[PDB]
RNA sequence: CCGAUAACGAACGAGACUCUGGCAUGCUAACUAGUUACGCGACCCCCGAGCGGUCGGCGUCCCCCAACUUCUUAGAGGGACAAGUGGCGUUCAGCCACCCGAGAUUGAGCAAUAACAGGUCUGUGAUGCCCUUAGAUGUCCGGGGCUGCACGCGCGCUACACUGACUGGCUCAGCGUGUGCCUACCCUACGCCGGCAGGCGCGGGUAACCCGUUGAACCCCAUUCGUGAUGGGGAUCGGGGAUUGCAAUUAUUCCCCAUGAACGAGGAAUUCCCAGUAAGUGCGGGUCAUAAGCUUGCGUUGAUUAAGUCCCUGCCCUUUGUACACACCGCC
């Protein structure tokens, strides 16, 4: 709309401020160590950030 | 002394208008009283200046009747704000401690001061459902069955 | 200091970065046989490496 | 000479009937001062045997969920009951507990799987350490049940029900479940 | 000049981590510069556990993804100046570096 | 119970005692030396059950003659 | 008559609760943290902080002055730490400052008695499953 | 032969020195002893009229044992168990008020003074009256 | 077995009967004298320590949860 | 595995492996960890102690202005192998008991062929086909709902009390987090105000440096209560005060005063569990502007029973029967 309310609602916390740095999605995020990522997706790039399964 | 019983020994008392056993020990006698609790008996007691030992039935007439003035002006006894019940009245505004019928009717009267402007409380008093807003999914099934 | 990141975040960060430029090389290079990246990051200057099979491409 | 609490010898005390003689351990190897030790005791069969008996009441009185790791608490249980049997009774305390515990063993049982009479099928005599973790269980489940809504405390409920199954009176918990299994085992033979 | 400066490494697998430990000391050896011994800070671990599933369903299976991250110091305190007497850090890749004098 | 000797430590250690017979000896703590100079065994627990199984045969084969 | 340096640091250890004891030639005094033996935290359990002294002697220990510091566990577990530590501490001394044939008569008075005053208990916990609520505990399951 | 607290009963000591600082009245009691709870876990009000001689004597000692407590750490060694009802238990720290004042008053009776960093500590003077106060409560004890 | 109504207070009755007979009984413990003699606990608490006072019961263990006394010994 | 052997030589799984726990007074070191020593103090002493006792009070890398690594941290290594003894065994594979030993079975991770119309298109700029596409099934904004209650069930929390509750005193942890690409939101010492939740200033910490010696709970020690729906239990409900937010009503959460309901150990049934286990007990992480009765981990206190069986429920191998092959939830 107008661009007084396209935008307007407030988003500086909540599920809706935050969303997977990769596949932009706001469900099961990962926020601890500064991840931002998705609980499916940190499960696809575990390898490649270091996160190793040991037990 | 952990003596004979006293001769003066009444069984149960007749304060305000309910009966309180005079065999349990004093502070936890008084609560018999709608509107006294655990904490207010300790605090009124404290500054009655009455023995914390001691049970409710050896307690005298005049000690008996300073309890009674104590509860029911606690402003003028040093008894704090916010250690009385009906704070800030939504009618008259003045600070008080209600111990009897009073507050049964008090809780009447705001009770229909709800239902009198239907506000969404009173709706749900008059409906007998929760009033606190918690789930009536699986819950309070007893009141009704 | 207060402007570094705790090493906790820190080395995160970097696995996340990995990940981002491996996902971006992987689309992208795919059809040049894009096979892996190695990053020998310095705190001068950072690297990176491609490998892949078809270089001249 | 190791004083049980500080007190109450235990280079007195005897076992009448050799059945149970070495599976109770109140004699002066496992002579202890405190009935507190973090000794393994279940690692392996017949290691409850040479753990002293008074531990072994200690460790079955803290029962109920209440109560399931309150060791310290249960000592001082043990201590208060053990210091009311000398007392009200006048002889060792251990001496009390050994008579408990060898009259209270159920002779024998009775179990199997086939088409019961009343409850079990055939009549079983039961092993000596059966014996003693039966005597054991039944004395903490008297004295539990006597002191779960009177006023008397756990020490002295616990005090009579070992006076009480050290003689036989039918007023023992221990003793009353004990001549109750002689009878379903005498008559399911 | 006279310097103290105080080197702290950091990486994720060991092997590394000790093999870049040894060749500065080894190295200031030869250079003749005191070498206080690598200390060596408690790991770090870094544990995410995430359920297995994408989905919900399942019988509750959890994933646990753990990150070790190693920490180790090393003073360089010789009695000239060390900067240009340690112009190198000779690392490997994984092994962050990060010089330090005293004042910091 | 469970202490069987998988094929590993039991074919290894038949090898290095046909090869090896007269190094080798009845003590666990030599044989599991010179198992560190005659093969290279990934693991150690590995030649400890490899040592291990080698003094079976050796004591045994001092008497009775093994397949080895 | 004055010759110092004679000293060891041996320490005792049950479920994560660690007390090194400082062994030391001096008139007998036992303490830990500071305090006397006898003023100690649960004195339900006094007699197992006893219980090394009343077994080898208060003379044995007469020409030692043991002071331990303890600094982890529980409440009960830091006790089995600190007869673990007295224990072990005489027997060090009387190992390395005398004869072990007198290091031989108190080792076996101790280790008859209860081993635990010279060898530790190897068990510490275990890990949670994410499937019930401990180690070992499952959560309740239900078919309908 | 001389004595010093941590070589007597911690729980006689605190009782002892909660008497010498009754009898010696100087210590300043605030006008809310009879009506406030000593923390917020606390479902009634403590039973002794003199309950703010004894924290006083208790945080006293404390102060001893280690110095450089605050009024934060002064509420967590008092905090305790919150039964919060049916809620699942939980811990909760003491109160900063009581707290406050009870080391307010300590440093008004010259026995405790404040630190070159945060919180503060024994004087020398209140060190000498805790010790002497050890010294009398061994010897009621042993004779 | 319905309801105890013990006594809060002592009664003139019950009072000589503690001081003649309760000191002269091996076992004397609050929960003992009071479903011995019907007072209801705090008095049996009370009552006792004032036996203790005169001197006419020994203590022994003198604990939290249970505190116990005996009689005087005899001869 | 040992052995017979129309089989021989193999492969995956198991095992080995990886991590973790338990021992190393043996090595390497540590002013971001300490201990002993010494020197200052502060007290108690005082008989007189004096190398007295206590101090998480202060120093000796504020480099010349202590040592050492026992305790803490973490690397390289060692250690346990059924190795030794006795017995059983075809005296093979192995089993049982015991000595010495920290340990004579610590827990997890990974985990084969084949398959399921098991779950996920509501994780994805994974995706086919179909549908919608400007009065949108796109997107944004406001409000409501996802909570709504005659009732049924599942996972749990709190309890029914005295092996307790209450009030005070005493005294002990370990995982682990901590200031943000977008992105606004961190952990908090100390001082002051207030009764509490809280508020106000001053700092520390991107962290073995600050919170923090994480002064946790249970427990322990004293007090009151006294077998009553009682000081058990705290559901329901009224009034008042704060915090978060743009917004708190259908109560966000927290605090204070009042009401004090069922519940007196629970029918038929049914779950989980073998040693630091069950259970009591709290504490971190995730979610999180606000928040845990959930979950994931951690420590603390610490047992009863059992070292067996195929009885019930199932699994594996062999033999056998079969009208079954969508395979007994079959066929008829
Ligand atoms: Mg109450
Ligand atoms: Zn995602």
């Amino acid at each position: 709309g107008h661009q007084q309310l396209y935008w307007s609602h407030p988003r500086k916390f909540g599920q809706g401020s935050r969303s997977c740095r990769v596949c932009s999605n706001r469900h099961g995020l990962i926020r601890k160590y500064g991840l931002n990522m998705c609980r499916q997706c940190f499960r696809q790039y575990a390898k490649d950030i270091g996160f190793i399964k040991l037990d | 002394m952990s003596l004979v019983i006293p001769e003066k020994f009444q069984h149960i008392l007749r304060v305000l208008n309910t009966n309180i056993d005079g065999r349990r020990k004093i502070a936890f006698a008084i609560t018999a009283i709608k509107g006294v609790g655990r904490r207010y008996a300790h605090v009124v007691l404290r500054k009655a200046d009455i023995d914390l030992t001691k049970r409710a039935g050896e307690l005298t007439e005049d000690e008996v009747e300073r309890v009674i003035t104590i509860m029911q002006n606690p402003r003028q006894y040093k008894i704090p704000d916010w250690f009385l019940n009906r704070q800030k009245d939504v009618k008259d505004g003045k600070y008080s401690q209600v111990l009897a019928n009073g507050l049964d009717n008090k809780l009447r009267e705001d009770l229909e001061r709800l239902k009198k402007i239907r506000a969404h409380r009173g709706l749900r008093h008059f409906w007998g459902l929760r009033v606190r807003g918690q789930h009536t999914k699986t819950t309070g099934r007893r009141g009704r069955t | 200091m207060a402007v570094q990141i705790s090493k906790k975040r820190k080395f995160v960060a970097d696995g996340i970065f990995k990940a981002e430029l491996n996902e971006f090389l992987t689309r992208e290079l795919a059809e040049d046989g894009y096979s892996g990246v190695e990053v020998r990051v310095t705190p001068t200057r950072t690297e990176i490496i491609i490998l892949a099979t078809r270089t001249q491409n | 000479d190791i004083k049980l609490f500080g007190k109450w010898s235990t280079d007195d005390v005897q076992i009448n009937d050799i059945s149970l003689q070495d599976y109770i351990a109140v004699k002066e190897k496992y002579a202890k001062y405190l009935p507190h030790s973090a000794g393994r005791y279940a690692a392996k069969r017949f290691r409850k045997a040479q753990c002293p008996i008074v531990e072994r009441l200690t460790n079955s009185m803290m029962m109920h969920g209440r109560n399931n790791g309150k060791k310290l608490m249960t000592v001082r249980i043990v201590k208060h009951a053990f210091e009311i049997i000398h007392l009200l009774t006048g002889e060792n305390p251990l001496q009390v507990l050994v008579n408990a515990i060898i009259n209270s063993g159920p002779r024998e049982d009775s179990t199997r799987i086939g088409r019961a009479g009343t409850v079990r099928r055939q009549a079983v005599d039961v092993s000596p350490l059966r014996r003693v973790n039966q005597a054991i269980w039944l004395l903490c489940t008297g004295a539990r049940e006597a002191a779960f809504r009177n006023i008397k405390t756990i020490a002295e409920c616990l005090a009579d029900e070992l006076i009480n199954a050290a003689k036989g009176s039918s007023n023992s918990y221990a003793i009353k479940k004990k001549d109750e299994l002689e009878r379903v085992a005498k008559s399911n033979r | 000049a006279i310097h103290r400066i105080r080197i702290t490494l950091t990486s994720r697998n060991v092997k590394s981590l000790e093999k870049v430990c040894a060749d500065l000391i080894r190295g200031a050896k030869e250079k003749n510069l005191k070498v206080k011994g690598p200390v060596r800070m408690p790991t770090k671990t870094l544990r995410i556990t995430t359920r297995k599933t994408p989905c919900g369903e399942g019988s509750k299976t959890w994933d646990r993804f753990q990150m070790r991250i190693h920490k180790r110091l090393i003073d360089l305190h010789s009695p000239s100046e060390i900067v240009k007497q340690i112009t190198s850090i000779s690392i490997e890749p994984g092994v962050e570096v990060e010089v330090t004098i005293a004042d910091a | 119970m469970g202490r069987v000797r998988t094929k590993t430590v039991k074919k290894a250690a038949r090898v290095i005692i046909e090869k090896y017979y007269t190094r080798l000896g009845n003590d666990f703590h030599t044989n599991k030396r010179v198992c560190e100079e005659i093969a290279i065994i990934p693991s150690k627990k590995l030649r400890n059950k490899i040592a291990g199984y080698v003094t079976h045969l050796m004591k045994r084969i001092q008497r009775g003659p093994v397949r080895g | 008559s004055k010759g110092p340096l004679q000293s060891v640091q041996v320490f005792g250890r049950k479920k994560t609760a660690t007390a090194v004891a400082h062994c030391k030639r001096g008139n007998g005094l036992i303490k830990v943290n500071g305090r006397p033996l006898e003023m100690i935290e649960p004195r339900t359990l006094q007699y197992k902080l006893l219980e090394p002294v009343l077994l080898l002697g208060k003379e044995r220990f007469a020409g030692v002055d043991i002071r331990v510091r303890v600094k982890g566990g529980g409440h009960v577990a830091q006790i089995y730490a600190i007869r673990q530590s007295i224990s072990k501490a005489l027997v060090a001394y009387y190992q390395k400052y005398v004869d072990e044939a007198s290091k031989k008569e108190i080792k076996d008075i101790l280790i008859q008695y209860d081993r635990t005053l010279l060898v530790a208990d190897p068990r510490r916990c275990e890990s949670k499953k994410f499937g019930g609520p401990g180690a070992r505990a499952r959560y309740q399951k239900s078919y309908r | 032969p001389g004595v010093t607290v941590k070589d007597v009963n911690q729980q006689e000591f605190v009782r002892a020195l909660a008497a010498f600082l009754k009898k010696s009245g100087k210590l300043k009691v605030p006008e809310w002893v009879d009506t406030v709870k000593l923390a917020k876990h606390k479902e009634l009000a403590p039973y002794d009229e003199n309950w703010f001689y004894t924290r006083a004597a208790s945080t006293a000692r404390h102060l001893y044992l280690r110095g450089g407590a605050g009024v934060g750490s002064m509420t967590k060694i008092y905090g305790g168990r919150q039964r919060n009802g049916v809620m699942p238990s939980h811990f909760s720290r003491g109160s900063k008020s009581v707290a406050r004042r009870v080391l307010q008053a300590l440093e008004g009776l010259k026995m405790v003074e404040k630190d070159q960093d945060g919180g503060r500590k024994l004087t020398p003077q209140g060190q000498r009256d805790l010790d002497r106060i050890a010294g009398q409560v061994a010897a009621a004890n042993k004779k | 077995r319905d309801k105890l109504n013990n006594l809060v207070l002592f009664d003139k009755a019950t009072y000589d009967k503690l001081c003649k007979e309760v000191p002269n009984y091996k076992l004397i413990t609050p929960a003992v004298v009071s479903e011995r003699l019907k007072i209801r606990g705090s008095l049996a608490r009370a009552a006792l320590q004032e036996l203790l006072s005169k001197g006419l019961i020994k203590l022994v263990s003198k604990h939290r949860a249970q505190v116990i006394y005996t009689r005087n010994t005899k001869g």
